[PDB]
């Protein structure tokens, strides 16, 4: 047997770190940090403090309004009956405006709340993007997080905003609800002739699977060399240690090639980012360019053919 | 009736954070109120007043 | 009208162009350590031929260390370092066999590079990894046992010593090493947390990596109140050598 | 306590109140024009 | 060839099977006993896949045979064969390739164990890879076995296996409501977010703004505390990423394992236990 | 009926945190109540009173 | 019939932590009970009593 | 039992009170929600009268 | 004293707590008197 | 084991039981009213 | 028929944790059993016995 | 000595301003509902 | 306006405010254009002065 | 002070800020007169 470094067996405590000092113009952080013993079994025990300037304050306000408009309409849809709200929660949703209204602002009683929730969540997310940018700037760090976040925002924007406007109707955006947004996902594939045959859907899957592949590989690799301090990747990158050396040789010996302690995080960065880049393109092309992905795949010679063992007379021909 | 020692509130709440939160709250409220009214009979953009401009074409 | 070319087909081809460019970019970044490769082609060419594959190595980048720590470059020319081993067979692709007593050979899972002889620093510039004797602001989290005073046992259950102190990370609070006062020679040696299982009810730390008698040769610290990167790797590698070397059965195979 | 002295709190309050009232005066004028243009009650 | 620091790690021993017989490298690759065995399973499986492409579903002379990369398909047997071996040209080829794949996959993982033993590193990577193998084996062994026919396996074709997934999913009307499937997807999505967060942070502290020194552990913790009020820690982020990726694989296996063997109706109707609780 | 020593509550509950929570609760409660009333027969925005302003 | 030493409850439970909890619970319970009542025949908002104000405009 | 008071030597009096208080509130909410889901519902039963009918 | 109040402090808080609680309960009773008169539910 | 002395555990138990009986007493009364208004069995 | 030395079970198993496990298990079990019974023919709440109270309105 | 940090005199002063400000707030609440009741009585 | 309103730059970073106003105003400008294009006031697809697709 | 500006630096910044903002608002007014003349919306 051996220690697997999954749980911290013996936690130590020190007075909470208030954070690296930020340049003038940043607001003071807020909150008195607390320690969670149980969070400390799997990771860092400190919770807080937090930074909250104008960007994040504006972001949270937009976001609370958006979330409440959704919940209010969910509760209204079971006539304020809290017990039925809990019964039906996973089924409830806030529905996009009917197609008859196009891209015009629809009535409060029939779609106006969705558009307001969509506007304010979108602004809330865009302000959160600025927050990720500013927090790196104040620490003197490069902008990799905000670049990756922008890729996720791109996909989010394509789903609910760019494509509906291109298609001339808010009715083609996504409803706010757990199971309702799953209906939207399945119905979208049905309507557009089977999303499996969308090549950017295929790529997005390759990269989503690859993210789990790469984090399983990297996550597992680092814990196996954490006995050599391999989790301390900053100093393994500047001052290659036997942690970084043994990690590369494990993979070199397994599959014939390897990366570095720094560059695995580039592979990881791009794999995750390409998941949502290709997803946005795939949705951006659906309805706007390709109306039936299967027939598009047939046209370019991709669709498999099978021996005919079932077949049906088309009653519309007869 | 306003209190004469009300100014001491700025000994309790941080003046800078108050200013930041009011600005944030009012930008949200302003957008929210404009949008609610646009989704009702009071809408002034699609009311075809003084005319409908999509009909001149 | 009808056309075979359409925007979905155009865009997917554009993605492949981007993607293959990305792959070559990534493969360049991958060669900032360990390259050019050590081959027998470079030996026989008298060094004329450097094995680097495709794509070739990028132009060097610089890492500026805080607190006037200097500059690191990548890729870099690294001096060859002798291997304390002899080939099992002269044929290419054969493993090597450690010279002398394997635990002390610095070869195989006992091996490690020569990291810098300085201490990793906190943002404020203090030695990052230090015993609790020095960082008096640290304590054991309520609910967990204090390792100080626990008994250290080797892979064969024999008493190797007692935990004499606990070495913590001042930047991101956690135990990184236990300090073990070895019964046999009364020296104080580091024990990485990565090699330690706590038996809390027994107040015993179990170390599967080495035997009790192997604790006498844990590499020693030049300075008892701090640890250099160089010493960190030498310490961890010595315990790791036991995983393969500490008993005969560990050589394998199973069948 | 926010770290302001008593005189700073007096000075900030006077400017805060004068500035807030000016903002409130704009809101009333806007609503007078809105009420004259499109009364909603 | 070797990494410029590699030679001092190429130690003899640590094999599970084989010892000195196969204890050698071939270029970068370590071979060993499970390298030899895995190579044979792999080359056979790959060559039998290509042979299936060569003869197609109904012989090399028919219009259905194709080397088009998207359209090549090697399919499992009809359900009527149950747990028996079908003729090679009626799905038996698929059946032999499946065993090669399992043997290729399991041999790869055990080779990894021998490499960990040489390097004196933990066994997390072969342990984690076992979850992917388990999911493949749930798909081609456990779930077909519980339902009584190897023909419930999926076909080996780049696009044809998406048709399998599609038609198996819609057997349950609305497969999105599978609870293990929802949980697994949450893990797949959360894993991708976490991976982009981790990659970004390491690159942003080791490659800071121009004129800045490399940033510190204190910067990393401060940075996410500044954004979300919490930092999990540089060790724990690797703990988290492994947990999310493995959880995604595990609940994948669960979600397909219950679809047929432990549930036969539509997946939305499963949630009627919730709806029918005597609270509402 | 109120107690003469009720002022001592500020020896118990932080004045700062209480004030912030009150204005946050009241703002959220006021948004909620305006929402509820608009969604009912009491709606004063879409009631066409004094007139409907949407001209043909 | 309460106990004479019941005041000693504030030797065991923190009065501060208790007061915040009561306020939060009472606020939520109040919001909860109002919603339940609105969901029934007891609804006092959509009952058109004294009059229906939407009819006035349509 | 005469020595039952020693239970407070074994189980923390402070967490037990909190657990009892927390459990009783949830149970009370749960039981009301259960009864309101059945024929025994006293809120939507139009007793003494239907007030929505009163407004039609 | 696990909270940190002395015995006299715990007595003073209890007195003020019970009075405030009863005054709140008085308000709750008065509110429900009006609701039963306005819209009896049983 | 909890920190309470034996006398403290005795005093706490006396008040706890007295309070719980008062609570249980109230529960029976509420149930009696519920049974008189809407017998459920 | 119990044994005379059964009390020694508390020298092996923690009496506090057993108590808390028993209390936790029994509450869970009671909630589970009531909901099970409420989901069968034996349901005593929606059986309109002695009368249907919705039919009074 | 207190648990908030305020002395007794400071808490008395804050209470005085708090109660005056709160009653002024409640006074505003009441006027709005009389206007609303006169404009749109709901009971 | 108060004579000492300039003292605001003793409490708010001038450089940060300037940048935040520019981004706020640009976003606002994009937002408002999009609103107007979604109404009867749309000036791009109104076929005024003429429809250019109807010429081909 | 908090921002590091001196008192006269805040004075100088404020005077240039108000003049530039008024010039910006002046442009917005010109734009709305053109828009009102072209397409009155009330
Ligand atoms: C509608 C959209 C809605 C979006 C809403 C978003 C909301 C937010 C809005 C605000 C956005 C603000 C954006 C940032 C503002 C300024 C930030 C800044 O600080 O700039 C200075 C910044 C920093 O300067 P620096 O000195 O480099 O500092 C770097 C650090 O030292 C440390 O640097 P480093 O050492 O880590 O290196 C940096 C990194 C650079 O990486 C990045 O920073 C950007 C990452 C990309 C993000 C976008 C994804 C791209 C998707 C492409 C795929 C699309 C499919 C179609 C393909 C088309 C292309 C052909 O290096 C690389 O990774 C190299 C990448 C090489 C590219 C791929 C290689 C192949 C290229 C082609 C090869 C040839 C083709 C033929 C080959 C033939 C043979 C095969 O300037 C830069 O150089 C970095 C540029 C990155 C900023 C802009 C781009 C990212 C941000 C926008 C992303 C938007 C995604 C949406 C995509 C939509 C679908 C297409
Ligand atoms: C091309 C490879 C050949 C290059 C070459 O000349 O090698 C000769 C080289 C000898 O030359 P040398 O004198 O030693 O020179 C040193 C080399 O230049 C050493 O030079 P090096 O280190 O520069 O060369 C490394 C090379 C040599 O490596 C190898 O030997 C193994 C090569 C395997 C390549 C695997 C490619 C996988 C592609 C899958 C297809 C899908 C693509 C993606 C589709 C979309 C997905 C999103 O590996 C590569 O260049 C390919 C690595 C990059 C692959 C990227 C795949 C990305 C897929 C997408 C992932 C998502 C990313 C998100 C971002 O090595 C060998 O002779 C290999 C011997 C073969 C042994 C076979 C039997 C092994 C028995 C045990 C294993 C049983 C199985
Ligand atoms: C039928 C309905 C009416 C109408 C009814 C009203 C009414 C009524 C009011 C507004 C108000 C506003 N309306 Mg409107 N509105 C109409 C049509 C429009 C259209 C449009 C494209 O049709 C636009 C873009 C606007 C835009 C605006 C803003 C200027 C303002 C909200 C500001 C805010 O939230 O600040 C939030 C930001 C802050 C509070 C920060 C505070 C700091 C300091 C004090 C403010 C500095 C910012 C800047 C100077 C504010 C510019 C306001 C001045 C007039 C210059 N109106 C139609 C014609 N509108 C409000 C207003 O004028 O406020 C005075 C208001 O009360
Ligand atoms: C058909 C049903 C009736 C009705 C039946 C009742 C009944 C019955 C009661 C209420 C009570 C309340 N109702 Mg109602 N209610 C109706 C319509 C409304 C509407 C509306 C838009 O129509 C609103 C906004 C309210 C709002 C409120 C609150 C003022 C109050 C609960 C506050 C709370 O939970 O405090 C929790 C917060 C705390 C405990 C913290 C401490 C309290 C602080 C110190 C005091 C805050 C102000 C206080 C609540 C003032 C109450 C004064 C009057 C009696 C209203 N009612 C309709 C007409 N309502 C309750 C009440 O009066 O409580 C006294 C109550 O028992
Ligand atoms: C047949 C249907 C009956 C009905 C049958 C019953 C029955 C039967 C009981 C209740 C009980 C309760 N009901 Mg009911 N109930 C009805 C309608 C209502 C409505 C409503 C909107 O219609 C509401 C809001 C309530 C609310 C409540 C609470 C007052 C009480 C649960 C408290 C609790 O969980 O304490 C848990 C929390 C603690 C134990 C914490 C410790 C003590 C706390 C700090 C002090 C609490 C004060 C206590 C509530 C004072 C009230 C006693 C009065 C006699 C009511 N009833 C209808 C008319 N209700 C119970 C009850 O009266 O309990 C005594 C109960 O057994
Ligand atoms: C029927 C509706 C009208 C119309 C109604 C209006 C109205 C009304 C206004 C605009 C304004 C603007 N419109 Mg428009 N707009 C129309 C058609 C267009 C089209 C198009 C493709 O048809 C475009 C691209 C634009 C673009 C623009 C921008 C030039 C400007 C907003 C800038 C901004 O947000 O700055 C925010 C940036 C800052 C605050 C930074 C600080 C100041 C900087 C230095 C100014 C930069 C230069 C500035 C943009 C130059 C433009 C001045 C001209 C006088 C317009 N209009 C149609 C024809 N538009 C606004 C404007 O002109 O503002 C003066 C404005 O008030
Ligand atoms: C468990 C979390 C995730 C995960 C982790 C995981 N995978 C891993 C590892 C780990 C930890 C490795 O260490 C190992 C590795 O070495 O990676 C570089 C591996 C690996 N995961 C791989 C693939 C991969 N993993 C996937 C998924 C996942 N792996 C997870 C979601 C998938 C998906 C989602 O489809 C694939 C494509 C390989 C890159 C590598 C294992 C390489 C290997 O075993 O090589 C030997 C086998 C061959 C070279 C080919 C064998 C050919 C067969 C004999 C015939 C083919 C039959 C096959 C069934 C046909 C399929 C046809 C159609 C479906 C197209
Ligand atoms: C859980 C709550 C933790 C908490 O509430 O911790 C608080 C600090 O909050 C603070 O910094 C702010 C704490 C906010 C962070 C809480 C966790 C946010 C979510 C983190 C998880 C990642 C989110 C998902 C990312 C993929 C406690 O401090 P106070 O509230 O100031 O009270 C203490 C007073 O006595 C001060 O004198
Ligand atoms: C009563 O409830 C309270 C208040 C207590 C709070 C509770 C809230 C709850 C419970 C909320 C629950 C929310 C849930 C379950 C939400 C689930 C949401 C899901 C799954 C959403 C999934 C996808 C949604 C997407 C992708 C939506 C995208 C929408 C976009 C991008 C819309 C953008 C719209 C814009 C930008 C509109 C602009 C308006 C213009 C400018 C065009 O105006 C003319
Ligand atoms: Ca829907
Ligand atoms: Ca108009
Ligand atoms: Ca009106
Ligand atoms: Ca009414
Ligand atoms: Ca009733
Ligand atoms: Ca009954
Ligand atoms: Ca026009
Ligand atoms: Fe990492």
């Amino acid at each position: 047997p051996e220690y697997q470094n999954i749980f911290t067996a013996v936690q130590v405590r020190a007075p909470a770190y208030p954070g690296v000092p930020l340049p003038k113009g940043n607001l003071p952080r807020i909150g008195r940090p607390i320690f969670s013993y149980w969070l400390g079994k799997i990771g860092d025990a400190q919770i807080g403090p937090i930074y909250l300037g104008l960007t994040g304050t504006l972001s949270i306000f937009f976001g609370l309004v958006a979330i409440s408009i959704i919940g209010f309409n969910m509760l209204a849809s079971v006539h304020w009956d809290v017990f039925q709200f809990l019964k039906h929660f996973f089924w409830l949703g806030l529905e996009p405006p009917p197609p008859q209204y196009g891209l015009r602002i629809p009535p409060l009683s029939e779609g106006g709340w969705w558009l307001m929730a969509g506007l304010f969540l979108t602004l809330s997310i865009l302000l959160w993007w600025v927050r990720t940018y500013k927090r790196a700037e104040a620490l003197g760090m490069s902008q990799h997080l905000s670049w990756a976040f922008a890729a996720a925002i791109f996909f989010y924007l394509v789903l609910g905003f760019i494509r509906p406007v291109m298609m001339g109707s808010w009715a083609k955006a996504v409803p706010f609800g757990i199971f309702p947004h799953l209906d939207w996902t399945a119905a979208f594939s049905i309507r557009y002739g089977n999303l499996y045959y969308n090549p950017f859907h295929m790529l997005s899957i390759a990269f989503l699977y690859g993210s789990a592949l790469l984090f399983a590989m990297h996550g597992a690799t680092i814990l196996s060399v954490s006995r050599f301090g391999g989790d301390r990747e900053i100093d393994q990158i500047t001052h290659r240690g036997t942690a970084a050396e043994r990690a590369a040789l494990f993979w070199r010996w397994t599959m014939g090639f390897n990366v570095t302690m720094e560059s695995i995080h580039r592979w990881a960065w791009w794999c995750a980012v390409l998941t949502v880049i290709t997803a946005g393109i795939g949705i951006l092309l659906s309805g706007t360019v390709v109306d039936n992905w299967y027939l598009w795949a047939v046209k370019h010679g991709m669709a498999p053919a099978y021996p005919e063992v079932v077949t049906a007379v088309n009653p519309y021909e007869t | 009736t306003m209190n004469a020692n009300l100014y001491k509130i700025w000994l309790i709440l941080d003046p800078r954070r108050v200013l930041v939160s009011i600005v944030a709250f009012q930008i949200v409220l302003g957008l929210l109120i404009h949008m609610i009214v646009l989704s009702t009979d009071l809408n002034w953009l699609d009311d075809n007043i003084p005319v409908s401009y999509q009909a001149l074409g | 009208i009808t056309h075979y070319i359409d925007a979905a087909q155009i865009t997917i081809w554009a993605f492949w162009l981007f993607f293959f460019g990305l792959i070559i970019y990534l493969r360049r970044e991958d060669k900032r350590e360990g390259y050019p490769l050590d081959s027998d082609r470079t030996e026989r060419s008298g060094g004329r031929v450097k094995v680097v594959g495709f794509p070739d190595l990028p132009d060097p980048k610089t890492f500026v260390l805080p607190h006037n720590g200097g500059t690191v470059v990548a890729p870099r020319v690294e001096a060859p370092v002798a291997v304390n081993a002899t080939p099992f067979s002269p044929a290419p692709g054969s493993p090597l066999v450690p010279n002398g007593d394997p635990m002390l050979s610095g070869f195989g899972p006992a091996a490690s590079p020569d990291r810098p002889k300085h201490c990793d620093l906190t943002f404020e510039g203090l030695p990052k990894i230090v015993p609790m004797r020095v960082a008096k602001e640290f304590s054991i989290a309520e609910g967990d046992p204090d390792p100080r005073g626990m008994t250290v046992v080797g892979l064969d259950g024999e008493v190797a010593g007692t935990v004499s102190d606990v070495w913590v990370d001042r930047s991101e609070p956690q135990i990184r090493y236990l300090e073990v006062e070895v019964a046999a020679n009364k020296k104080k040696v580091l024990l990485p947390i990565g090699f330690s299982r706590f038996d809390k009810k027994a107040r015993k730390v179990k170390v599967d990596a080495i035997k009790a008698a192997h604790f006498a040769n844990v590499p020693t610290l030049s300075n008892p109140d701090q640890v250099t990167l160089y010493e960190e790797d030498k310490v961890c590698a010595y315990y790791a050598g036991g995983k393969l070397y500490a008993t005969a059965e560990r050589a394998g195979p199973l069948l | 306590l926010t770290g302001l002295t008593d005189d700073e709190a007096k000075e900030f309050h006077a400017i805060f109140m004068q500035s807030m009232y000016a903002w409130f005066g704009l809101v009333v004028i806007a609503h007078l024009l809105a009420w004259l243009y499109r009364p909603w009650l | 060839a070797m990494l410029s620091f590699e030679k001092k790690y190429r130690v003899r021993g640590g094999t599970l099977i084989g010892g000195d017989l196969f204890d050698f490298w071939v270029g970068p690759f370590y071979v060993g006993f499970f390298g030899v065995v895995g190579f044979c399973f792999t080359l056979l499986g790959v060559l039998l896949i290509v042979w299936g492409a060569t003869i197609g579903p109904t012989g090399p002379t028919s219009d259905l045979q194709t080397y088009n990369l998207w359209r090549i398909s090697i399919a499992p047997p009809d359900l009527s064969y149950g747990l028996r071996m079908a003729p090679l040209t009626e799905g038996g080829l698929w059946q032999i390739i499946t065993i090669c794949a399992a043997g290729a996959f399991i041999s790869w993982a055990l080779r990894e164990v021998e490499i960990c033993r040489k390097l004196g590193i933990g066994f997390h990577v072969p342990f984690a890879f076992s979850f992917a193998i388990g999911a493949y084996l749930v798909l081609v062994f456990v779930r077909p076995l519980l339902m009584g026919a190897w023909g419930h396996g999926f076909p080996y074709g780049i696009l044809s296996h998406l048709d399998w997934v599609s038609n198996v999913g819609y057997q349950f009307l609305h497969f999105h409501y599978n609870p293990a499937h929802m949980l697994a997807i949450s893990f797949f999505f959360t894993n991708c977010l976490a991976l982009s967060m981790h990659g970004s942070l390491i690159l942003s502290v080791t490659n800071p703004q121009k004129g800045e020194p490399v940033k510190t552990s204190e910067h990393e913790n401060t940075f996410f505390r500044d954004i979300v009020g919490y930092s999990i820690g540089a060790l724990a982020i690797h703990r988290l990423g492994l947990f999310l990726a493995l959880s995604a694989a595990f609940w994948s296996a669960v979600c397909i394992l219950i679809s047929g063997p432990f549930w036969t109706r539509g997946w939305p109707e499963w949630w009627n236990w919730w709806l029918e609780l005597p609270l509402w």
